[PDB]
C-alpha cells in the first residue's frame, strides 16, 4: 500500500453544488433545464428564492421542480490515477488536488407541480395541437390575437403545496 | 515505459462538524491515503475523516464562483456521478479498520 | 426580511443540539426562541435581522437536508458521548424547572458546549501515521456511523436453542393478544402444556426483548401466564400507521353497500339542484357525507379501476357568500358501480374485483394449515414412484435425491434456501438429460411434504421428519392434536387464525402504503423487535395471495469504490448461476378493496392505544 | 473652353445613337461632367468595369454628386459580392456641421438607404440594422431620449456595431430655430411617413430575425413614444403587438403584461388574447393581475375566461374557498373542459389539504369524482394518468399515486406536432416524482434505475 499524498488544496474560490436530478450526458443539455449559469447564478444571489429546474424547458407551460438551498461542507476531489507499466509490469500511482471548497448544496426536494400539455380536447375527443398557435415562436405575432381558437388558460402553479399533506383516511374531533 | 492517465472527480462532504471554518483554514496539512481502497481516508488540518464511496443520484454538477469587477457568478466546471460521504473520526494511540459506532 | 447563513445555522444546530438534551431536563426547556435568540445576539449582533419566529422555523428547514440531519445526530451523539459535558446540568434534582435558571442552564450549557464545538480545531498537533496499516498499528481509530449501517441478514446460530427461541418469540404474543374469552376457550392450563415445552432461558430472553423495548405493559386484573401482561400502547405504535385501521374494511363496506343497487352501465353526471325536475328515478347510493373513512378511499379506487359511476348533485351555491370580493357547503352524491371497466384505465393485472370471493375462506393455507408429518408413507421409494409417475427422468430423480439428501442431513436444522441453490446451482438449468428445474424439484419435494419451509431468521428448508422443533403443537378442544407454524395471529390452540389479530396484516398493507417501494431488507428488519423476522415475509406472501400486495426485484449492485459504474436494473429472478436477491414491494391498486372483503368488520384490537 | 465644345459633340453622338466616340474624344481632353459624360456613355455601351472605373474619377473628382456617389457602388455591386462596392457609400457629412449639413443629410439618408440594401443583398445584417438604426435615430431620437433610449457602439458583436441602450435618468432623463422641423422636413424630402413606418418594420423585422429581441422592445417603446405614429391607433395597436411579441419572445414578461394588459381591457372575450395573457402572468412574478381581475370580472361579471382566470388568481392566492366557486360557474358554462373539471376537483384537494379535517372525506370525494371526470374528458393520456398521480400524491395518498405514475411511463408521449417528441414526454417528471417515492420510501436502487434510463437527459 502506498504513502499518503499531500494535496494542493486551492481554496480558491468557493463552489457550488446542484444535485440535479438525472445523468448528465452532455453538458450542454442538462444547463438548459437549470436555466443555465444565468440561472442558477441569480437563484445563488438570493437564497429567499429556490431554484427550479424544468424538465421541459422548451415547453412555456412546464411548471417546475423547486429546490431547497442548504449549507454544507464540502470539497471536490480530482484524483488521478497516473497509470505505467513498467520493466515489464503494470504499476500505478497517485496525483491528486483539491479544486475548491464547496459550501452549498441545492437539493431538490419539492414534487413536480401539476402539468398540463398544451393541447385542447374537443368533446369528441381529438387532441388539437395549441404548440402550433401559442408559443409565438415566430417573432411576428405568430399567434394572430383576434383568432378564433380554444381558450387554454392553465393556473400559474397548480399547486402553491409541494410536499405530501398528513392526510391518512384520518379525521379528528379537534 | 509506459504511462497512461485515468481520473474521476469524487466530491467529498464531510460531517460530523458544525460550525467550523476548517477548509478555509485546514491547508497547512492537507493529504489523503488509501484513495483506491473501499474505505479511503482524509487528513485534514490534522483531523482525520473517514467514509465510503458513494453514488449521486442525481449528478452532482459543481460551480465555480467567479467575479465580475463587484458582483459574483457561477460558471459551470464540473459533473460527478460518484461522491465521498465522510464523518470525523476519534483517535487514541492503542488492530485493523474504522470503528463505526451504530 | 430576513436571510439566515452559516454560521448562526451552526450555532443553532448546537442550540439544537441542546435543546435536545435539555428536554430530558424539562419538555420545551426554553422559555422561548428569545433564549436562543439572545446567544444568537450575543454571538452574532446581525442576528438583529432574525425574528425569535424565524429561529423557530429555521430549526426546523436546516433538518430537511439529509447530510446536515446527520451531521446534527453526529455532534448530538458526540455530545452525548461524554456524559462530563451533561452531568452538573442533568444531575440537578434542585433547581429543576424555574425559567431563568432553564433560561441560565440553556446559555451556560450552550457555552460550555461551544468549548467542544469551534470553529478552529480543538487540536491541530497531532502526529497521524504514514498509511492504513501503520494508522491502525498506532491509533484506535473510531467514527460515529450510521444508525442504519448493517449487514443483509444471515441464517442465525445452530443450537436447537436457537430453533426454540425463534418459534417461542411469536407464541408468547400469540398470547399477548387474547382476550379473557380466548383465554377461557382454551383454558390457562392448556396453554400452561404447551410453554412448558419451552426453557425458562429462551422465554427469559424473548420476555426481555418485548419488555426492554416497551412492547409490554402490565395487565390489571381481579414463567410468563396469559393474566401477567397484554400489548403496550407503544406495540400498537410499531403496527399503527397513520391509516386508522378502520379504512379498509369500511372500504369494503362501502363496495358491499353499493352491489346493493346493482350494476348499471350509467355514465357520471354532475347536475344541479337546481333540475330536481330531472332525476335518474332516484336510483343511485346515496353517499354518507362524513361516512367512516374507507367510504374515502373505496371511490379514490373504484374511479381508477374505472369500475364506478357519480352522480355528483351540487347546487349552485357552494360558497354563502359568493358574490363577494375578498362557508363550504359540502355537497350531496350518489354512486352506482358500473357493469364494464371504462376504457384504458388502471386494468389491475389481477383478476376483475367481482370476481372475488368476499370471505376468509380466501386466505392462503399458510395461515390455516396444520402439518401432519405421519399424513404419508415414510419411505423415499413413495416419492421416488411419485415423481417416476411424473414426468421426471432418472437424471431429475438423482437430481430430487441429490437435492433432497443436503436437507435431510442436517437433522434438526435445516439448509437455507439460498445455500441450497448455490450448492446445486448446477442443477437449475435442466439441460443435460434433465427434464425438471432444481426449483420444480424442491417445490414437489416440498409439496409432497418430504421438505417442510420452517423459516427461522431467514428462509430454511428442514426435512417434514424433523421439522418438529420449528412447529408449535397443541390441541382444538375432549381435545385433539394438532401442529402449526407458530404466529401471533394465530390462536394459541393451533386449530385457528385469530381474525382481531390480522390487523397485523392490516397494518402491513398500511405500512406498504405508507411507505410503497420499500425495499424488503428495511421492511423485514423494521418489524426486528416484534415479528419473528420470516413471519413478515409470509404476510408478505398473505397480502400478495390476496391481491393487495405486489413483489418486485433488483440485481444486486455492485460496489461503487474504484471507477465503477453502478449495474442498475430490474430483474425477474431468472436464475441462481447469476443472483437477484433485493426484492422490494408495492402496493396494488385496489389493496384496501381487496383486503377489506376478507375480514368481518369486528372490534379492533387497537384499543389500548389511548395514552 | 473646348471641353464645352466637346461635350456638345458628345451629346451629338447621342443625337446620332452613338457613345463610344466619346472615349477618343475625352482622350483628346484628359492629360466631373466629362467623365461622367465618358461614364454614362461606358454605361450605354457594354464597359461597366470601365464605365465603374470612370465613375472612380468622377468620385475623386467630384465626391459630393450623390448620383456619382450611387452610380460608382451600384455598379461595382453590379460587378460583382462582395467586391467593395459599399465603398463610395460614405456619406463624410458631420452631425456638427448639421446646420449646413441638414442639406446634406438628405444625401446621407438616401445613402444610408442604398447602403442598407448593399448590406442586406449581402447579408452583414449587423451593419444593415446599423443603417437603419442611424436613420431611424436621424427620424425618431427625439423619442427615444423621451424613452430614455440612446444609440451606442460596441465590438461586444465581435465587430464595432450599434445597439439601443436604456439610459439612467441621472446622465439621461426623460426645436430650436425650427431645426427639428427642418430636419423633419428635410427628410420627409426622401421618405414619406408610410416609408417611415417601413422603416420602423424593416428594423423590428431585422432586430427579430438577429434575435436582438431586448433592442426591437426599445425601438418599438420609442415608436410608442412617437406621438405622430401612436396618434394612429392602427399603427399603435400593431406596435402594441411587435412589442408583445418582443417583450414576450425576450423573456421580458414584466414589460409585455403592461401591454397585454390594455389589449385584453379593450377586448374582453377574444380567446387568443387571453392565451397570452395567462402565460404572461404565468412567468412573471408580478402580483398586479390580482387586483385588475377582480375590477375587470366586475366590469363583466358573465364573461367565461374572467370567471375562470378569477379562480385561477384566489386559487393561486390560497383561497380555495372563494376561488371554487369561480371555477364552477365556469364549469356550469362550458362542462366538456378537462380543464374546469381539473381545476375544481383540483380545488377541492387543496381544501383538503389543510391544517382541519373537518368532514375531510367529502372534500376528497368531490375533489377525485371531478377529477375522474377531467380524466375521462381528456382520455388516456402521459397527462391524464400523471395529474391524477400528482393529485393523489399531494394528499400523501401514495398508494394509489404509484400506479398512476407506473402507467404514464408504459403509455407513449403525446404525438401531436409543434414541439420535440421528448418535450411533449412527461416520462422525466413521472420518473422523478416515482424516485421520490422511492427515495422516500428508502429505495434508492430503483430510483436510480428511473433516473439512469428516463432522465438521461
Amino acid at each position: 500500500l502506498g504513502a499518503a499524498v499531500p494535496v494542493e488544496l486551492r481554496r480558491e474560490r468557493r463552489m457550488v453544488c446542484v444535485e440535479y436530478p438525472g445523468v448528465v450526458r452532455d453538458v450542454a443539455k442538462m444547463l438548459p433545464t437549470l436555466g443555465g449559469e444565468e440561472g442558477v447564478s441569480r437563484i445563488y444571489a438570493d437564497p429567499t428564492k429556490r431554484l427550479e429546474l424544468y424538465f421541459r424547458p422548451k415547453d412555456p407551460y412546464c411548471h417546475p421542480v423547486c429546490a431547497n438551498r442548504f449549507s454544507t461542507s464540502s470539497l471536490l476531489l480530482r484524483i488521478r490515477k497516473r497509470t505505467r507499466r513498467q520493466k515489464a509490469h503494470s504499476e500505478v500511482t497517485f496525483d491528486m488536488e483539491i479544486l475548491g471548497i464547496i459550501s452549498t448544496i441545492y437539493k431538490f426536494q419539492g414534487m413536480s407541480d401539476f402539468q398540463y400539455l398544451a393541447v385542447h380536447t374537443e368533446a369528441g375527443g381529438k387532441h388539437t395541437s395549441m404548440y402550433d398557435k401559442v408559443l409565438m415562436l415566430r417573432p411576428e405575432k405568430e399567434a394572430f390575437f383576434h383568432q378564433e381558437l380554444p381558450l387554454y388558460i392553465p393556473p400559474p402553479i397548480f399547486s402553491r403545496l409541494d410536499a405530501p399533506v398528513d392526510y391518512f383516511y384520518r379525521p379528528e374531533t379537534q | 515505459e509506459d504511462e497512461e492517465e485515468e481520473e474521476q472527480l469524487v466530491l467529498v462532504e464531510l460531517s460530523g462538524i458544525i460550525d467550523s471554518d476548517f477548509l478555509s483554514k485546514c491547508e497547512n496539512k492537507c493529504k489523503v491515503l488509501g484513495i483506491d481502497t473501499e474505505r479511503p481516508i482524509l487528513q485534514v488540518d490534522s483531523c482525520v475523516f473517514a467514509g465510503e464511496y458513494e453514488d449521486t443520484l442525481g449528478t452532482c454538477v459543481i460551480f465555480e464562483e467567479n467575479v465580475e469587477h463587484n458582483k459574483t457568478v457561477l460558471k459551470y466546471k464540473c459533473h460527478t456521478m460518484k461522491k465521498l460521504s465522510m464523518t470525523r473520526t476519534l483517535l487514541t494511540e492503542k488492530i485493523g479498520g474504522v470503528e463505526w459506532l451504530q | 426580511r430576513v436571510t439566515w447563513s452559516m454560521q448562526e445555522d451552526g450555532l443553532l444546530v448546537l442550540c439544537r443540539i441542546a435543546s435536545n438534551v435539555l428536554n430530558t431536563k424539562v419538555k420545551g426547556p426554553f422559555v422561548t426562541w428569545q433564549v436562543v435568540r439572545d446567544i444568537l445576539h450575543a454571538t452574532f449582533e446581525e442576528s438583529l435581522d432574525k425574528t425569535s419566529h424565524s429561529v423557530g422555523r429555521r430549526a426546523r428547514y436546516i433538518v430537511k437536508n439529509p447530510q446536515a440531519y446527520l451531521n446534527y445526530k453526529v455532534c448530538l451523539a458526540e455530545v452525548y458521548q461524554d456524559k462530563a459535558l451533561v452531568g452538573d446540568f442533568m444531575n440537578r434534582r434542585g433547581d429543576y424547572d424555574d425559567p431563568k435558571v432553564c433560561a441560565n442552564e440553556f446559555k451556560e450549557f450552550v457555552e460550555k458546549l461551544k468549548e467542544k464545538f469551534s470553529s478552529a480545531l480543538r487540536n491541530s498537533n497531532l502526529e497521524i501515521p504514514d498509511t492504513l496499516q501503520e494508522l491502525f498499528a498506532r491509533y484506535r481509530v473510531l467514527a460515529i456511523g450510521d444508525e442504519k449501517d448493517q449487514t443483509r441478514k444471515e441464517d442465525e446460530l445452530n443450537s436447537v436453542d436457537d430453533i426454540h427461541f425463534l418459534v417461542l418469540q411469536n407464541l408468547i404474543q400469540s398470547t399477548l393478544a387474547l382476550s379473557d374469552s380466548q383465554m377461557k376457550s382454551y383454558q390457562s392450563f392448556q396453554t400452561f402444556r404447551l410453554y412448558r415445552e419451552y426453557k425458562d432461558h429462551v422465554l427469559v430472553k424473548a420476555f426481555m426483548e418485548c419488555q426492554k423495548r416497551s412492547l409490554v405493559n402490565r395487565r390489571r386484573v381481579n414463567p410468563f401466564v396469559p393474566m401477567s401482561y397484554q400489548l403496550s400502547q407503544t406495540y400498537y405504535r410499531i403496527f399503527t400507521w397513520r391509516f386508522p385501521s378502520t379504512i379498509c374494511t369500511e372500504s369494503f363496506q362501502f363496495l358491499d353497500r353499493m352491489r346493493a343497487a346493482g350494476k348499471l352501465d350509467q355514465p357520471d353526471r354532475f347536475s344541479f339542484k337546481d333540475q330536481d325536475n330531472n332525476e335518474p328515478t332516484n336510483d343511485m347510493v346515496a353517499f354518507s357525507l362524513d361516512g367512516p373513512g374507507g367510504n374515502c378511499v373505496a371511490v379514490l379506487t373504484l374511479f381508477s379501476l374505472g369500475l364506478i359511476s357519480v352522480d355528483v348533485r351540487i347546487p349552485e351555491q357552494i360558497i354563502v357568500v359568493d358574490s363577494s370580493m375578498v362557508v363550504v357547503n359540502s355537497c350531496q352524491m350518489k354512486f352506482q358501480l358500473r357493469c364494464t371497466p371504462v376504457p384504458a384505465r388502471l386494468r389491475p393485472a389481477a383478476a376483475p374485483l367481482e370476481e372475488l370471493t368476499m370471505g376468509t375462506s380466501c386466505l392462503p393455507d399458510t395461515f390455516t394449515k396444520l402439518i401432519n408429518p405421519q399424513e404419508n408413507t415414510c419411505s423415499l421409494e413413495e416419492f421416488v414412484l411419485q415423481l417416476e409417475l411424473s414426468g421426471y427422468s432418472p437424471e431429475d430423480l438423482t437430481a430430487a435425491l441429490e437435492i433432497l439428501e443436503a436437507i435431510i442431513a442436517t437433522g434438526c436444522f435445516g439448509i437455507d434456501k439460498e445455500e441450497l441453490r448455490r450448492r446445486f446451482s448446477a442443477l437449475e438449468k435442466a439441460g443435460g438429460g434433465r427434464t425438471r428445474t432444481f426449483a420444480d424439484c424442491i417445490q414437489a419435494l416440498l409439496e409432497q411434504h418430504q421438505v417442510l419451509e420452517v423459516g427461522g431468521n431467514t428462509a430454511r428448508l428442514v426435512a417434514m421428519g424433523s421439522a418438529w422443533p420449528w412447529l408449535l403443537h397443541s390441541v382444538r378442544l375432549d381435545c385433539e392434536s394438532v401442529c402449526f407454524i407458530g404466529r401471533p395471529w394465530r390462536v394459541v390452540d393451533g386449530h385457528l387464525n385469530l381474525p382481531v389479530c390480522k390487523g397485523m396484516m392490516e397494518a402491513m398493507l398500511y405500512h406498504i402504503m405508507t411507505r410503497p417501494g420499500i425495499p424488503e431488507s428495511s421492511l423485514l428488519r423494521h418489524y426486528q423487535g416484534v415479528l419473528q423476522p420470516v413471519a413478515v415475509l409470509e404476510l408478505l406472501q398473505g397480502l400478495e395471495s390476496l391481491g393487495c400486495i405486489r413483489k418486485r426485484w433488483l440485481r444486486k449492485p455492485r460496489p461503487v469504490s474504484l471507477f465503477s459504474t453502478p449495474v442498475v436494473e430490474e430483474v425477474e429472478v431468472p436464475s441462481s448461476l447469476d443472483e437477484s436477491p433485493m426484492a422490494f414491494y408495492e402496493p396494488t391498486l385496489d389493496c384496501t378493496l381487496r383486503l377489506g372483503r376478507v375480514f368481518p368488520h369486528e372490534v379492533n384490537w387497537n384499543k389500548w392505544i389511548h395514552l | 473652353d473646348m471641353g464645352d465644345l466637346y461635350l456638345d459633340v458628345a451629346e451629338a453622338f447621342l443625337d446620332v445613337g452613338e457613345y463610344n466616340s466619346a472615349l477618343p474624344l475625352l482622350s483628346a481632353l484628359v492629360c466631373a461632367v466629362v467623365w461622367l459624360r465618358h461614364a454614362e456613355c461606358l454605361k450605354a455601351l457594354g464597359y461597366m468595369e470601365r464605365a465603374a472605373e470612370s465613375y472612380g474619377k468622377v468620385v475623386d473628382l467630384a465626391p459630393l454628386h450623390l448620383d456619382a456617389r450611387i452610380s460608382l457602388s451600384t455598379l461595382q455591386q453590379q460587378l460583382g459580392q462582395p467586391e467593395k462596392a459599399l465603398e463610395a457609400l460614405e456619406p463624410m457629412y458631420d452631425p456638427d456641421t448639421l446646420a449646413q449639413d441638414a442639406n446634406a443629410a438628405q444625401q446621407e439618408l438616401k445613402l444610408l438607404l442604398h447602403r442598407s440594401t448593399l448590406l442586406f443583398s449581402q447579408g452583414k445584417m449587423y451593419g444593415y440594422v446599423d443603417t437603419l438604426l442611424t436613420m431611424l435615430a436621424m427620424l425618431l431620437k427625439v423619442a427615444m431620449n423621451r424613452a430614455q433610449v440612446c444609440l451606442i457602439s460596441s465590438s461586444k458583436s465581435g465587430e464595432r456595431h450599434l445597439y439601443l441602450i436604456k439610459v439612467s435618468r441621472d446622465k439621461i432623463s426623460d426645436s430650436a430655430n425650427c431645426d427639428a422641423k427642418a430636419i423633419f422636413a428635410v427628410l420627409t424630402s426622401v421618405l414619406t411617413k408610410d416609408d417611415w413606418w417601413n422603416l420602423l418594420l424593416k428594423a423590428i423585422y431585422s432586430l427579430c430575425d438577429l434575435s436582438r429581441f431586448q433592442e426591437a422592445e426599445l425601438l418599438v417603446d420609442s415608436s410608442l413614444e412617437y406621438y405622430s405614429f401612436y396618434d394612429d391607433r392602427q399603427k399603435r395597436k400593431e406596435l402594441e403587438y411587435f412589442g408583445l411579441s418582443a417583450a414576450i419572445l425576450d423573456k421580458n414578461f414584466r414589460k409585455a403584461y403592461n401591454y397585454i394588459r390594455i389589449m385584453v381591457m379593450e377586448n374582453v372575450n377574444k380567446p387568443q388574447l387571453w392565451n397570452i395573457f395567462n402565460q404572461v402572468t404565468m412567468h412573471s412574478q408580478d402580483v398586479r393581475h390580482h387586483r385588475f381581475c377582480l375590477r375587470l370580472m366586475l366590469k363583466n361579471p358573465e364573461n367565461h375566461a374572467l370567471c375562470v382566470l378569477n379562480g385561477h388568481n384566489a386559487f393561486v392566492s390560497g383561497s380555495f374557498k372563494h376561488a371554487l366557486g369561480q371555477y364552477v360557474q365556469a364549469f356550469r358554462t362550458h362542462p366538456d373542459e378537462p380543464l374546469y373539471s381539473f381545476c375544481i376537483g383540483l380545488t377541492f384537494i387543496h381544501m383538503a389539504s389543510q391544517k382541519y379535517v373537518l368532514r375531510r372525506h367529502a372534500l376528497i370525494v368531490q375533489g377525485f369524482s371531478f377529477l375522474n371526470r377531467y380524466l375521462s374528458l381528456r382520455g388516456p393520456c402521459q397527462e391524464s394518468f400523471y395529474n391524477l398521480g400528482r393529485g393523489l400524491h399531494q394528499l400523501g395518498l401514495i398508494h394509489l399515486a404509484i400506479h398512476y405514475y407506473q402507467k404514464a411511463l408504459e403509455l407513449p408521449p403525446l404525438v401531436v406536432e409543434g414541439i420535440e417528441l421528448d418535450q411533449l414526454d412527461l416520462r422525466r417528471d413521472i420518473a422523478y416524482n416515482l424516485s421520490l417515492i422511492y427515495q422516500s420510501s428508502g429505495n434508492t436502487g430503483m430510483a436510480q434505475t428511473l433516473l439512469y434510463t428516463y432522465c438521461s437527459i
